[PDB]
């Protein structure tokens, strides 16, 4: 399902 | 306010409040770019991690003394600071924040 990489996105990533 | 909303909305605090969590303010290429950037040692001992060279901007979002589940509540704080993340895997991208100084 989700990736370590994707998870780091949700939970950090707001351009 | 920011963080009530986006850790609800990045499923963060739909079945728990998360103590901690830092959203950063910068493009997703320019973030992945810091795993080829300064190379020093996770908190944890670790040395795959990476400082930026510059300052980023972030809002770290803490939960108040008062909060419970499933009433959340934080207190926003923004910023800009270098960040420090952990990076793995080929592409070579983060997959932990470590900190932000």
């Amino acid at each position: 399902k989700e990736t370590a990489a994707a998870k780091f996105e949700r939970q950090h990533m707001d351009s | 306010n920011y963080c009530n909303q986006m850790m609800k909305s990045r499923n963060l605090t739909k079945d728990r409040c998360k103590p901690v969590n830092t959203f950063v303010h910068e493009s997703l290429a320019d973030v992945q770019a810091v795993c080829s950037q300064k190379n020093v040692a996770c908190k944890n001992g670790q040395t795959n991690c990476y400082q930026s060279y510059s300052t980023m901007s972030i809002t770290d979002c803490r939960e108040t003394g008062s909060s419970k589940y499933p009433n959340c509540a934080y207190k926003t704080t923004q910023a800009n600071k270098h960040i420090i993340v952990a990076c793995e895997g080929n592409p070579y991208v983060p997959v932990h924040f470590d900190a932000s100084v």
